[PDB]
């Protein structure tokens, strides 16, 4: 029984298996080839993945996300401690641990950060035992490149809760190199940027390969910028044509804001292929229907600021590797958000009409490596050479 | 590499004898390598015993703990060499 490779994300998770010469990203009983990493505790159950963003509106303090940004962490720790500000659900210390907080089956209950991302994992693990009809318990799973060891021993742990052992945890930016088969070449060293911009974050790296042999030249980016941003700037501009229609303000309504946001990530997502979109919101607010249309102009202007602005993090990440843009020998795109026509543009217009490696779809790349890798560790991937 | 052609040569010359494998794997081990002991042909004549001394022998050559050590090619070159011989041993 093969080993898998787990894409533990900061928003979503991918999982895929190498068997049979090819490397296949899992889909979902929902028909879903990445899966939300939340967890929602109701009255009666526990839900994971489509099901738990799904309901998210209706029960917002009892479903947790982010996880990710807490694993291996302190509670005192200053991100802890900033990061707390924007979750809905409580976060509490335990003799220096952070705990999430959540109301579960008419009880209080905690758990720890590993807790939930083994969650998320035993879901992913599921999902790869439906489409190959045997248990799973070998598994790479992977982390960012400036995760320490406190983060990648409690991301190690979260696969032990989860039932799983891992055969090692490796960085995202590489996976996705591996996917490519990068780390195949021979000959001279040479220069890998991968370009990763998520649902929360934006990771800019730049590898060196030699004889398939790595090395983390430099790490750029923001842990603060990624899809989730876009949907907020569709968000604020439906506001406020809901206000003008309707003599109406939705702002302070929970709920009903939630629900903007879910359309509006959806029709993002139909921007990166069609130019127009359309949104269809049933009784949005006090009963009144929300219908409405964005152009992809129109979006890209309301974040026009943010693409752009995912450049910087190129240049500091090139002056750190002591690299000049052409000495870049490959471009990899990873992450939901690399999807957007206008910041692939934007990018290979920087790197002056260089071709960008997308053919691998971005938000599963890292899973794709994972994949490989796992294999390769298992016994599943030898080489023989003609 | 003299390190390199080392292996190279130990791997050609056991032609896949597991135990042949693992009774010499401490001469072409990095310098720096103080887990393995030397196993003797003594210690690898049941199907059991040469399983267990291959599962130790591929803890030490893994992959993963080599990750961005100097010995990572070679640990790598062993590694996959032992599970080749082990699957054919497997199959007999
Ligand atoms: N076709 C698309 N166009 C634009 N954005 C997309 C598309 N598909 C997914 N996304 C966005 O990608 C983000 C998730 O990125 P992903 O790489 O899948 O997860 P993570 O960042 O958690 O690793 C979400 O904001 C999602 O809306
Ligand atoms: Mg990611
Ligand atoms: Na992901
Ligand atoms: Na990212």
């Amino acid at each position: 029984g093969p080993a898998v490779g787990i894409d533990l994300g900061t928003t979503y998770s991918c999982v895929g298996v190498f068997q049979h010469g090819k490397v296949e990203i899992i889909a979902n009983d929902q028909g879903n080839r990445t899966t939300p990493s939340y967890v929602a505790f109701t009255d009666t159950e526990r839900l994971i993945g489509d099901a738990a963003k799904n309901q998210v509106a209706m029960n917002p303090t009892n479903t947790v996300f982010d996880a990710k940004r807490l694993i291996g962490r302190r509670f005192d720790d200053a991100v802890v401690q900033s990061d707390m500000k924007h979750w809905p659900f409580m976060v509490v210390n335990d003799a220096g641990r952070p705990k999430v907080q959540v109301e579960y089956k008419g009880e209080t209950k905690s758990f720890y950060p590993e807790e939930v991302s083994s969650m998320v994992l035993t879901k992913m693990k599921e999902i790869a035992e439906a489409y190959l009809g045997k248990t799973v318990t070998n598994a790479v799973v992977t982390v960012p490149a400036y995760f320490n060891d406190s983060q990648r021993q409690a991301t190690k742990d979260a696969g032990t809760i989860a039932g799983l052992n891992v055969l090692c945890i490796i960085n995202e930016p590489t996976a996705a190199a591996i996917a490519y088969g990068l780390d195949k070449k021979v000959g001279a060293e040479r220069n890998v940027l991968i370009f990763d911009l998520g649902g929360g974050t934006f990771d800019v790296s730049i590898l060196t390969i030699e004889d398939g042999i790595f090395e983390v030249k430099s790490t750029a980016g923001d842990t603060h910028l990624g899809g989730e941003d876009f949907d907020n700037r569709m968000v604020n501009h439906f506001i406020a044509e809901f206000k003008r229609k309707h003599k109406k303000d939705i702002s302070e309504n929970k709920r009903a804001v939630r629900r903007l946001r879910t359309a509006c990530e959806r029709a993002k997502r139909t921007l990166s292929s069609s130019t127009q979109a359309s949104i269809e919101i049933d009784s949005l607010y006090e009963g009144i229907d929300f219908y409405t249309s964005i152009t992809r102009a129109r979006f890209e202007e309301l974040n026009a600021d943010l693409f752009r602005g995912t450049l910087d993090p190129v240049e500091k990440a090139l002056r750190d590797a002591k690299l000049d843009k052409s000495q870049i020998h490959d471009i990899v795109l990873v992450g939901g958000s690399t999807r957007i026509p206008k910041i692939q543009k934007l990018l290979q217009d920087f790197f002056n009409g260089k071709e960008l490696n997308k053919s691998i779809n971005p938000d599963e790349a890292v899973a794709y490596g994972a994949a490989v890798q796992a294999a390769i560790l298992s016994g599943d991937k030898s080489e023989n050479v003609q | 590499d003299p390190e390199k052609l080392k292996i190279l040569e130990w791997i050609e010359g056991k032609e896949r004898n597991i135990r042949a494998l693992l009774s010499t794997m401490h001469t072409v081990l990095w310098a720096g390598e103080t887990k393995w002991k030397p196993v003797g042909m003594a210690d690898l004549v049941t199907p059991e015993q040469v399983k267990k001394v291959y599962r130790k022998a591929v803890l030490v050559v893994h992959p993963c703990k080599a990750t961005g050590q100097p010995y990572e090619q070679y640990a790598k070159m062993i590694f996959m060499e032992l599970n080749d011989a082990w699957s054919e041993f497997e199959n007999q």
